[PDB]
């Protein structure tokens, strides 16, 4: 039972992202992470500067 | 503006945080794009099939 950030219930078998990626109920979460993701490591070196 | 003056001017111990975290944030910002796009291509579903995975 290792990590994952959609859950391994219904055997691992909720990854499969057809019907439409955007239609992926865990999909969407991954593209909303993203962007703090991005601000994160964008400005880190900033913060740190100052 | 003048960020390469600051960067220089830095103690060590703060340059090697600098340092780090430049190499560490971009590790893992361009890890996140890898495991998405692995992830959107189907790749990452375990035993979907015979599709050639666009990163093995
Ligand atoms: C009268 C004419 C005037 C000029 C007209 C030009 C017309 C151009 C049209 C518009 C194009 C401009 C595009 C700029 C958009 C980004 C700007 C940016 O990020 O830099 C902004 C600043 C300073 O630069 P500036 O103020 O723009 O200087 C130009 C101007 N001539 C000036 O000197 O005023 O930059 C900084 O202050 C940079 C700090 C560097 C610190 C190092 C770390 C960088 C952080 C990002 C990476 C971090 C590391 C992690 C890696 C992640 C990988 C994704
Ligand atoms: C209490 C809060 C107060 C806040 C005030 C400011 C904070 C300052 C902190 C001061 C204490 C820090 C203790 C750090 C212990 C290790 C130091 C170390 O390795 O440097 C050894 C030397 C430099 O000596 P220094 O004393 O750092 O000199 C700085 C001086 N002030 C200057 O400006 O000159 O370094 C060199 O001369 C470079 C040799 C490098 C050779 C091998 C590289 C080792 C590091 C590589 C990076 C490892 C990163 C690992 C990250 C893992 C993440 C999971
Ligand atoms: C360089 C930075 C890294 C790359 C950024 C992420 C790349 C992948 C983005 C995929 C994405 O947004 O979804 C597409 C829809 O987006 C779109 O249609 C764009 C608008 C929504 C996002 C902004 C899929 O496209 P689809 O819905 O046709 O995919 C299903 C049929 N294959
Ligand atoms: C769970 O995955 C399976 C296969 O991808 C699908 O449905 C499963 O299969 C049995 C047999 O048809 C069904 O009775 C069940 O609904 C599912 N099994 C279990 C253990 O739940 C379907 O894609 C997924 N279903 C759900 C509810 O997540």
């Amino acid at each position: 039972m290792p990590l994952a950030f959609c859950g391994t219930e219904n055997h691992s078998a909720a990854y499969r992202v057809d019907q439409g990626v955007l239609n992926n109920g865990c999909f969407v979460d991954a593209l909303n992470v993203v962007p703090h993701v991005f601000l994160l490591f964008i400005t880190f070196p900033i913060l740190f500067i100052g | 503006q003048d960020v390469f003056t600051t960067l220089v001017d830095l103690k060590w111990p703060h340059t090697l945080l600098i340092f780090t975290m430049s190499f560490l944030c971009s590790w893992l910002l361009f890890a996140m794009v890898w495991w998405l796009i692995a992830f959107a291509h189907g790749d990452l579903a375990p035993g979907e099939g015979t599709n050639v995975p666009c990163v093995t």
